């Protein structure tokens, strides 16, 4: 799987804290990726590896 | 070259007792609202729905 | 001057400030048609977007 | 000497699901307000309208 | 880009604390800088590089 934020808050929101966002919201989700190859998520200038 | 696959769902509806687990994201708690997209991010970090 | 609907979201990657990307060194080399063609024409989406 | 040019943006709008993340803001977040202006920080870090 | 803020009360958010920062509010966003050179940013006497 990949990022898929149903919402543009929830990639706001997993960028902020990688550890206390919520994978599932009230109406909206977000999957964290589970890939064999690990990328820097550079969105601005805050950074989760 | 190594080539993985990727899979993401789009455009889903959650069940009937709708939980949170969040204390940030205030905009889209409503229940009549729902996703018609998602967003994933980009090889040079950039957001598409 | 720029509509008030632009997404933010081009505003926090660089860019141009047209709402087009003009990088002509990936196009063929000494093919002005082909290069006018990505600065110009809308049947193209963006080579960013 | 290097010249760098410097992108920027004044006077959007932001479309109708409005959401926040922010826990700690008190004021702005009414619907009928909107943004005339934005703020720059200069080469001694005074911040300009 | 460079630093903007539509308000000024935005731009006290990304000196408080730079991770736990939300780029866009309900009316207003930000943009953080992508720049060759970081310089250093000091408004008060709290420091954000």
């Amino acid at each position: 799987p990949t990022l898929a934020a149903s919402h543009r808050v929830m990639l706001d929101e997993y960028m902020s804290n990688k550890q206390t966002h919520a994978p599932v919201h009230m109406g909206q989700y977000l999957i964290e990726e589970v890939a064999p190859m690990k990328r820097l998520l550079k969105l601005g200038n805050k950074v989760v590896y | 070259r190594i080539q993985y696959t990727y899979f993401f769902p789009v455009g889903l509806h959650l069940p009937v007792p709708r939980y949170s687990t969040s204390v940030s994201v205030r905009g889209v708690e409503s229940p009549a609202i729902q996703s018609t997209e998602t967003w994933v991010v980009n090889k040079n970090n950039v957001p598409l729905c | 001057p720029t509509p008030v609907t632009s997404d933010v979201a081009y505003f926090q990657t660089p860019s141009n400030p047209r709402g087009r990307a003009a990088c002509v060194v990936s196009c063929d080399a000494y093919s002005n048609e082909s290069a006018e063609r990505l600065l110009y024409d809308h049947s193209i989406p963006d080579p960013a977007y």
